[PDB]
RNA sequence: CUCGAGUGGCGAACGGGUGAGUAACACGUGGGUGAUCUGCCCUGCACUUUGGGAUAAGCCUGGGAAACUGGGUCUAAUACCGAAUACACCCUGCUGGUCGCAUGGCCUGGUAGGGGAAAGCUUUUGCGGUGUGGGAUGGGCCCGCGGCCUAUCAGCUUGUUGGUGGGGUGAUGGCCUACCAAGGCGACGACGGGUAGCCGGCCUGAGAGGGUGACCGGCCACACUGGGACUGAGAUACGGCCCAGACUCCUA
RNA sequence: AUACGUAGGGUCCGAGCGUUGUCCGGAAUUACUGGGCGUAAAGAGCUCGUAGGUGGUUUGUCGCGUUGUUCGUGAAAACUCACA
């Protein structure tokens, strides 16, 4: 479902900026507790298992849910290496969020929670929505005069719109175009170990 | 290896190996626990080790381990059996469940909380 | 002897038959001699999709359809080719026109610009 | 219309015939007959060649010890024996 | 166990025990052609198998036994005359 | 009007359950039954003529603890029993033509002899009856092939095999039966012991392979136990029956 | 005692989370794919030969095995592809 944890001790277990500006996370590098300090015995295992929890930990996506983004994308015809990237970057509050419209993932995924998101004309308030390619999105008015939603809106000089997302008039119509490219997604740190560590 | 001797007769794999005899695999039993003396663990591990041989509903009469610090059972108990592998005592292949039919859970038991029979601390 | 009948699928909350021929001693979803229709009440125009010769030939030889299966037959004007009283005519409605998958965006980007 | 509606011919044959050699042509108006068969093994790929007993019915005492003959299988015309000598071809 | 049935139990009983002297009848009638053709007696064994084609026939129309067993019979008296 | 009880149809053998049994054409995959049946639906033609006996119910009387049960009288019919036309159909005798898978198949072959039915209610959308010809679908039988283990299971076999003639069956067929003959089955594993319903599938495995028959589907077997019988188009007849035991209950 | 037990403190998962029971693979640990038998498991004490397997060079036939082809065929769901 959900989990309930912060990002900032996680940033420092895994040693990566997970808030994305993350002041604390930066302030104790380290992992959290008293042996963030303390060396850890180095192993690929431990890598590979950073890599995942740094996946999950960035999107708000949750353990459950990931495997079956795995599993998903070694049934794609393509390498599973990009369908996972892909599909993790296919993801309805990934969306709106790539869109320069919600200040953090949490700021997405309680807005899915409330539902002020509309895709297609129907309204889901499941985060673990779908968005397909030329998809209509808009924003309810109930959230839209909202003022930190209006801070959000109105102050968008968060990271830019992907070329797949398009923010397309005041109402913030994301008129989506493609899907998340490779060459266009400029993703975190890869997936290929994921791959060869559960393909096994 | 001569394919006709092979039409003829083979290739069978080699021993079950079977490692469960309780009675029907099953995930637990529970029966009448008796002869509750403690015995002696292998010299490296020098200790004592609280163990009972429980007759379980089975219809076999098996050796049961006593896991964590105190112990509720005591002779003709409802003792529930559950599988196991004991490699510091010699032909000791079971445990009784903590917090359950019988055996009430090890008391404080805080670093494992869920095995031990330890409930949640209020 | 023989019916056409409606048989049951889908899930809970919406249901879906399949318009069969059968005989009467089987349950309402046995072996299925040749499928011959489909239908939705849970769909909006209660959709009916019918292989219509087959139903022709089947009538011909003595199939007795259920009464909505016949209601249904009805409701196509296939009981008007087989006993042709009237004449065949389409009897059943539609599905609403509706638009398209890429229209849908191209509306999206005209008024976008 | 007509008092009587006519029917169909049911196109109908190839009844189960096959080349064998009897063998046990020994009691009345009875033959015992043998097939060969050449099989791959499921498994290794030993291709095994089996035989059978077939009891055929002679109404006339044709056959005989050894020879190629042909079979048309019947109906079972008694209790083991379901197989007319047809299209002999071969004695001894 | 009695469930809204036993109508039809009387029903079977009565329609199995007419079948019963009907059988007894056409058997002996058949079993006195029988001595009628042993006996080398043509004439008596073509009435009664005139007879018996009437009877199994009548038989047959009604519920007592199948037509293709009276067919069978009919032949059956029937080459028994034709040879005696 | 309505409808209990009653006669009489029809439905009830399907629809649901279990996997005990079964190692078997049980199932699946492909074919034959020239060796076959089908109430119900569809479709041709022809007929439906006519006479008579009985009963439930209804009512009276009688025995039995009950279970239940007898006698007397009456009851109508789409109930039953006499009989008549059927030739569309069947059986036989002969015989013409024709295709052959050998028995044989086709011409409702022909011929001649013989034989075989039915119904009322109801005005009411009318429903209904008989016989045959055909459809349809449901079937019944046989076979190719596929899929447990175990000689610390190697001989088994006399209605077993083949023929004959019959009885019987829907049809073939030691299916059964009288005679004749002695065959027939196996190391390509009989006959035995144990074990098990089986498949579409499912799951693992890269694959092969391996393990399962949950549920959803396809068939089969089985419905206190064991023997027997019934009917109907159709019966291991689960909520049909009798008989031999078990168990249980009631018991005059 | 970072292995026990206790505390923080950390890892991970989450209305779940671990334990037991069972099956497959990992096992090539039945080796058809894909094993070996001097010393590690494994050549009977040695002969012949029934069954069985098994085959020299060359001529023609058959096309059973084998392959090529057309069609019937393998219910639906199965499972997957694609659409809703």
């Amino acid at each position: 479902a959900r989990y309930t944890g912060p990002a900032t001790r996680k940033s420092r277990r895994l040693g990566v900026d997970l808030v994305g500006g993350d002041q604390s996370f930066e302030k104790r590098p380290y992992p959290p507790g008293q042996h963030g300090r303390a060396r850890i015995k180095e192993s690929e295992y431990r890598q590979q298992l950073q890599e995942k929890q740094k996946a999950r930990f960035s999107y708000g996506v949750m353990e459950k849910q990931f495997r079956r983004y795995y599993e998903e994308a070694n049934r794609q015809p393509g390498k599973t290496g990009d369908n996972l990237l892909r599909i993790l970057e296919s993801r309805l509050d990934n969306v709106v969020y790539r869109a320069g419209l919600a200040r953090t993932r949490r700021m997405a995924r309680q807005l899915v929670s409330h539902g002020h998101f509309l895709v297609n004309g129907v309204k889901v308030d499941i985060p673990s929505y779908r968005v397909s390619q030329y998809d209509i999105i808009d924003v309810k008015e109930k959230s839209l005069n909202t003022l930190p939603f209006q801070i959000a809106r109105e102050t968008a000089g968060e990271r830019p719109i992907p070329s797949w997302l398009q923010v397309v008039g005041e109402r913030q119509r994301i008129l989506v175009h493609q899907l998340p490219e490779r060459a266009q997604i400029d993703v975190p740190l890869t997936e290929q170990l994921i791959v060869e560590l559960y393909s096994k | 290896p001569t394919i006709q001797q092979l039409v003829r007769k083979g290739r069978r794999d080699k021993i079950a190996k079977v490692k469960t005899a309780a009675l029907k695999g099953s995930p637990q039993r529970r029966g009448v626990c008796t002869r509750v003396y403690t015995t002696t663990p292998k010299k490296p591990n020098s200790a004592l080790r609280k163990v009972a041989r429980v007759k379980l509903t089975s219809q076999v009469e098996v050796t049961a381990y006593i896991p964590g610090e105190g112990h509720n059972l005591q002779e003709h108990s409802m003792v529930l059996v559950r599988g196991g592998r004991v490699k510091d005592l010699p032909g000791v292949r079971y445990k009784i469940i903590r917090g359950s039919l019988d055996t009430q859970g090890v008391k404080n038991r805080k670093q494992a909380r869920s095995r031990y029979g330890a409930k949640k601390e209020k | 002897a023989v019916k056409i009948k409606l048989t049951r699928l889908g899930k809970i909350r919406n249901p879906q038959y399949r318009i069969i021929v059968a005989d009467a001693r089987t349950r309402r979803d046995g072996r299925a001699i040749e499928v011959i229709g489909r239908y939705h009440p849970k769909e909006e125009p209660s959709l009916i999709q019918i292989d219509s010769e087959r139903a022709q030939y089947w009538l011909g030889v003595g199939a007795q359809p259920t009464e909505p299966v016949l209601a249904l037959l009805k409701i196509t004007g296939d009981w008007q080719k087989f006993k042709g009283l009237p004449g065949a005519e389409g009897t059943l409605k539609v599905k609403e026109p509706k638009p398209s998958k890429l229209d849908l965006f191209n509306a999206a980007l005209a008024e976008a610009e | 219309g007509p008092k009587y509606t006519p029917a169909a011919e049911k196109p109908r044959g190839r009844r189960k015939t096959a080349i064998g050699y009897v063998v046990s042509d020994k009691m009345q108006k009875t033959i015992v007959v043998e097939l060969e068969d050449r099989k791959s093994h499921p498994l290794y790929g030993k291709i095994i060649r089996t035989t059978k007993k077939v009891k055929a019915h002679d109404e006339n005492g044709e056959a005989g010890i050894g020879d190629r003959v042909s079979l048309m299988e019947t109906r079972p015309l008694s209790a083991t024996k379901r197989w007319r000598l047809v299209e002999i071809l071969e004695k001894a | 166990n009695i469930k809204s049935q036993i109508k039809r139990i009387r029903t079977n009983e009565r329609r199995r025990l007419r079948n019963q002297s009907v059988k007894s009848s056409l058997r002996t009638a058949i079993r006195g052609f029988r001595e009628a053709v042993d006996a080398g007696d043509k004439d008596k064994a073509s009435e009664l198998l005139h007879a018996t084609s009437r009877k199994l026939d009548k038989a047959a129309s009604k519920g007592v036994i199948h037509p293709n067993q009276a067919a069978n019979k009919k032949s059956a008296l029937a080459l028994a005359l034709n040879k005696l």
